[PDB]
């Protein structure tokens, strides 16, 4: 109904509580296409709606914020999503992006290579991923949990996401991972968010809001992905670009969320409550240092 | 002594009737901004479009060194405002035009410093 004036639709909580079996995803509006504003790329529209939705959550937004964006390149050789993130995030936010393939970016630093090669000394306040392999769209094969870059992302979250931070990780019917859904239960809240511009696709962003570093909920990710597909299969979403035309409240508010260094032993229930409310980030505030592992070979004979 | 002259090549290509560089990244914005040329966030007014800066830079897009001792880029990491009448060719526009160092507007497309 009024969903068409939202930036998109989040998975309703009752769907998260089901125990569905995995089915094929068949979308009623498959092949519909939103009419984008003149000259606007799909990926600008999509990231704009994602950010509009993230504005409604309790993201921690510290000074000296650090954001890392995986899968930021395009077959066009530019980075539309990075450009939207930089628009959204407070001026001065440190933004790093990465992709397998070369591209030109507005990020403060860019690493080209497989995401598994990326290492960072520091922790992050927000992780965005649009990584995707269109080969997974094989409807003739069983739809099993995928490894690859999802294995990397799960480990990266657990090792390098600051307590209190958040993630938005792109999935689809076939591009998903059970452990990533399980990890959503380590946040104060989570959802699967579908942009209104791309609602004819099984794509969603799995959003984990305020990381706690421990299980708050035990989630079976195989069942949860089936629950997600059941929701999509039974709830057609009207394609809509309406939210793109009101950008007056787009910028993410610079909250100046507190950042503290704390050892595990000091994370009591009061700290956990602050983390859960978007009122605290736990990490160091040292320099941001990144690298990409490079395999060396000499093929001369 | 030899240096590739990418700017001359693009200008000559355009005058020969070549298609401008595509896939410059146009941003959604209110179009109620200041209209200044190069800004930290989109600032298009009613008669401009705002673009991601790197995607509108000839040197960034062509994968070539910037014409500057330190190789710094004026556009990367910022947003560039392009008159709507010229938004078919943002790279050509940024290459051919100059920002007023006083008011931050494009000379000839917003700068009123030479008035009175
Ligand atoms: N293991 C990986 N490491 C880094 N980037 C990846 C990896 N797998 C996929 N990507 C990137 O994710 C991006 C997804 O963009 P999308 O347009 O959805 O698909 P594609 O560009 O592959 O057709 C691509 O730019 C792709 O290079
Ligand atoms: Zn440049
Ligand atoms: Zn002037």
């Amino acid at each position: 109904s009024s969903q068409a004036w939202q930036p998109g639709v989040a998975m309703p909580n009752l769907y998260k509580m089901q125990r569905m079996l995995l089915e094929k995803c068949d979308l009623q509006n498959y092949g519909d296409s939103a009419t984008l504003p003149k000259g606007i790329m799909m990926n600008v529209a999509k990231y704009t709606q994602l950010c509009q939705y993230l504005n409604t959550l309790t993201l921690a937004v510290p000074y000296n914020m650090r954001v890392i964006h995986f899968g930021a390149g395009s077959d066009k050789g530019v980075a539309p999503g990075t450009a939207v993130l930089r628009q959204w995030l407070p001026t001065g936010t440190l933004l790093v992006d990465s992709d397998l393939n070369d591209f030109v970016s507005d990020a403060d630093s860019t690493l080209i290579g497989d995401c598994a090669t990326v290492h960072t000394a520091n922790k992050w306040d927000l992780i965005i991923s649009d990584m995707y392999d269109p080969k997974t769209k094989n409807v003739t094969k069983e739809n099993d949990s995928k490894e690859g870059f999802f294995t990397y992302i799960c480990g990266f979250i657990q090792q390098k996401l600051a307590l209190g931070g958040s993630v938005a990780i792109k999935i689809t019917e076939h591009s998903w991972n059970a452990d990533l859904y399980k990890l959503m239960g380590h946040f104060a809240w989570w959802t699967a968010f579908v942009t209104n511009v791309n609602a004819s696709s099984s794509e969603a962003f799995l959003i984990g809001c305020n990381y706690l570093g421990k299980p708050r909920e035990q989630i079976d990710g195989y069942v949860m992905h089936a629950n997600y597909i059941f929701w999509r299969n039974t709830n057609p979403i009207q394609l809509s670009s309406y939210s793109l035309f009101d950008m007056s409240k787009f910028p993410l508010k610079l909250r100046g969320t507190a950042v503290m260094s704390l050892k595990e032993g000091q994370i009591n229930d009061m700290i956990l409550s602050l983390l859960s409310k978007g009122r605290l980030i736990i990490r160091e505030n040292n320099r941001v240092v990144i690298s990409s592992d490079v395999l060396v070979n000499n093929e001369n004979l | 002594a030899f240096a590739v002259d990418a700017a001359k090549a693009y200008k000559d290509y355009l005058a020969s009737g070549g298609q401008p560089i595509t896939n410059c990244v146009k941003m959604l914005c209110t179009h109620t901004g200041t209209g200044q040329a190069i800004t930290v966030t989109p600032e298009a007014n009613m008669d401009q479009e705002s673009f991601g800066g790197a995607s509108c830079c000839l040197y960034c897009r062509c994968h070539i060194d910037h014409p500057n001792p330190k190789g710094f880029c004026d556009l990367k990491g910022k947003y560039v405002q392009i008159p709507t009448t010229c938004a078919n060719d943002p790279v050509g526009f940024t290459l051919k035009n100059t920002v007023c160092t006083v008011c931050g507007m494009w000379k000839g497309y917003g700068c009123s410093c030479d008035q009175l």
